[PDB]
């Protein structure tokens, strides 16, 4: 097992604006 | 739906160096605006096993709002690097406008001050407590408005029908966990007026004896009033420590900040 | 396959139940093996706001092999429930042992009281800290062997905690300098506490509050019932110690007197 | 939310090793 990476925090593109 | 990639940025100058990685300027192609782009590397991250440190303090930054915090907005990692997508602070670290100046004066003291303690305040609304605040990890926006950068040893607050089993130390310090950040804001606030934290020495050890017994000195330039606030902020019995209100309607405070 | 479903598993009688959901009893179909699966609720889970707890409690579980410890072998999840993998105790928790003879020999206690400081030993050895045990956390395996099973307020340690501390130090509070130097001995007290209770059958420090209670421990204020020997008030003696550093080690714990004498 | 855990989640042949 290495780390997926996976957090539980934003990864969404997001408008500027 | 619609998620980050590399290829979304246009990849700037760096910022600077940092441990794992680099931080970059960039800026998001579609709208233009002005980042921060923090690259670490996978395989570093997990030689030195701090990926669980990383994913708690990316958890815990991108979930808070406010100016005096310095936002992150995203991530995203490919097969090689994880990347972090932060608020862009121009006019560098509180740790070089301290050397360049070599201490502060009460204005600036207080009004910086007075955004940790909003900021602190903000934080602990949320459970969650900073610990470790160095002027290294307090970054200037381009306002020079004052913002929290670093979150390594931040953690998330939650406890008993159990105490029957715990040792003095967890009962105690813990369940006086907020005025940990109380103490922190003491020692930056005698070293912005003063040019160097209270508990400096030649020896580690010389130190962490001195932070234990609580034994520091003022210089004869500091104001009674401002003793009176580190004083109580470096307090041995967390206990006694005051309130993030009270530090800021504290008369000296109030007294100098150029801005509430 | 690769990864587990819930349809790999025959599914026998609760065991038990948790806060968040129960515990059955279970058996792997292609080799009939038998274990406990516990099911957790994500809407309790999520609306208690423990989600990262048990995330911690999982992976650090998970990656411990020691006989006296309780295998978590995997987890796995649906749309409602989460669901872990774990070795089954099958002669109960020491909890409801010590209720059924009040108290224990001093075989027994020595017994125990070496599987745990094995346990930790080895938790310490991978950079772990063990933090609240108590009786109901303390399951046992088939032969009578202590499994320690909770994890739930478990810690790695921060590693380089000489060189990592050291450098920040002007900035963070006594608390905190004390905190990050022995918190490897919280896990002596406990040895302490329940070696304590295993002998007399309760606590060192119970009382009517909390209040009480904590100004108990805080003075460590205990005293042995006659029954108990010197070679156990020497061991409790040493490890209910105020200041963390005092404690011996759990090599010291291995070798003492009256663990020997009466360790099976 | 997304219950990702750096923890094992493949399945084991407890016949073996
Ligand atoms: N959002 C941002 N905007 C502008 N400059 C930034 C920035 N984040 C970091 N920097 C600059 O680049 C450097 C990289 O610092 P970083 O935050 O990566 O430190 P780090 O926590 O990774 C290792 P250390 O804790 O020893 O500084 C900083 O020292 C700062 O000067
Ligand atoms: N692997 C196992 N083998 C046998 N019995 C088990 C077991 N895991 C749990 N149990 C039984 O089920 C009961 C509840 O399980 P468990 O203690 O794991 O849930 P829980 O952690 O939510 C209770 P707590 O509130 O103390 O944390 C236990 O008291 C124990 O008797």
């Amino acid at each position: 097992v290495k780390s997926s990476y996976s957090y539980d925090a934003p990864s969404d593109f997001i408008n500027f604006s | 739906k619609r998620q980050w990639a590399l290829e979304d940025f246009e990849i700037g100058r760096p910022l600077g160096k940092g441990k794992f990685g680099n931080v970059y300027l960039a800026r998001e192609k579609q709208s233009k605006f002005i980042l921060a782009l923090k690259v670490l590397f996978k395989a570093q991250l997990e030689k030195a096993g701090v990926e669980h440190q990383l994913r708690r303090e990316v958890e815990i930054q991108s979930h808070l709002r406010h100016p005096n915090i310095l936002r992150l907005y995203g991530y995203f990692h490919d097969a090689t690097r994880v990347y972090l997508i932060l608020e862009y602070a121009p006019l560098g670290t509180v740790y070089r406008e301290l050397q360049k100046l070599s201490k502060f004066d009460e204005q600036r003291t207080a009004t910086y001050i007075t955004e940790l303690a909003n900021a602190l305040s903000y934080c602990h609304s949320k459970r969650v407590i900073h610990r470790d605040i160095k002027p290294e990890n307090l970054l200037l926006g381009s306002a020079g408005e004052l913002k929290i950068a670093d979150f390594g040893w931040s953690v998330h607050a939650p406890l008993c029908g159990t105490l029957d089993y715990l040792p003095p130390e967890m009962i105690e310090g813990r369940m006086h966990d907020e005025k940990v950040d109380l103490w922190s804001l003491g020692v930056l606030c005698y070293e912005f007026l003063v040019g160097k934290p209270p508990f400096e020495a030649n020896t580690y050890q010389e130190t962490y004896k001195r932070i234990s017994r609580v034994e520091f000195t003022f210089p004869d330039f500091v104001t009674e009033g401002a003793r009176d606030l580190i004083s109580r902020l470096l307090k041995h019995n967390p206990s006694q420590r005051p309130m993030l209100r009270e530090v800021l309607e504290h008369p000296w405070i109030t007294a100098n900040s150029s801005k509430p």
